[PDB]
C-alpha cells in the first residue's frame, strides 16, 4: 500500500525520465527526417534552378 | 578493522539468508517479548517504516 505507492511512484520517475529522453531519441529521429526533408526540398530547388537556367542558356544561344 | 570486517561479512552472510521479491524483499525473524520495544524503535527507523 505505502510501499506499493513508494517503490511504484520511484519505477514511475526513472522510466519517466528514461522514456522522455526516448521521445527525445523520436525528436531526435524526427529531426533527421527533417533533416533529409529540408536536404531533399533544396536539392530539388538547386537541381530545377540549374537545369531551368541551362535551359534558358540553351534557348538564348539557339 | 577485523571487527568491522566480521560485522559487514555477518551482513552480508545474513542478507544472504533473506527473501527478495522483485525489488521487494521479505523478512522473517523470531525475537523475544522482552525486545519488543527496542524492536519497534529500530523497524520505525526504516525508509517510512516499510
Amino acid at each position: 500500500s505505502k510501499l506499493e505507492a513508494i517503490l511504484s511512484q520511484e519505477v514511475e520517475a526513472e522510466i519517466q525520465a528514461l522514456l522522455q529522453e526516448a521521445e527525445a531519441k523520436a525528436e531526435a529521429v524526427k529531426r533527421e527526417a527533417e533533416e533529409k526533408a529540408k536536404a531533399l526540398l533544396q536539392a530539388r530547388e538547386r537541381a530545377l534552378e540549374a537545369q531551368y537556367r541551362a535551359a534558358l542558356r540553351r534557348a538564348e544561344s539557339a | 578493522l577485523w571487527t568491522r570486517a566480521q560485522d559487514e561479512v555477518a551482513r552480508l552472510k545474513a542478507l544472504e539468508e533473506l527473501a527478495s521479491g522483485r525489488f521487494g524483499f521479505a523478512l522473517l525473524g523470531y525475537v523475544p517479548v522482552k525486545a519488543k520495544p527496542k524492536v519497534e524503535e529500530a523497524l520505525a527507523r526504516h525508509k517510512e517504516s516499510v
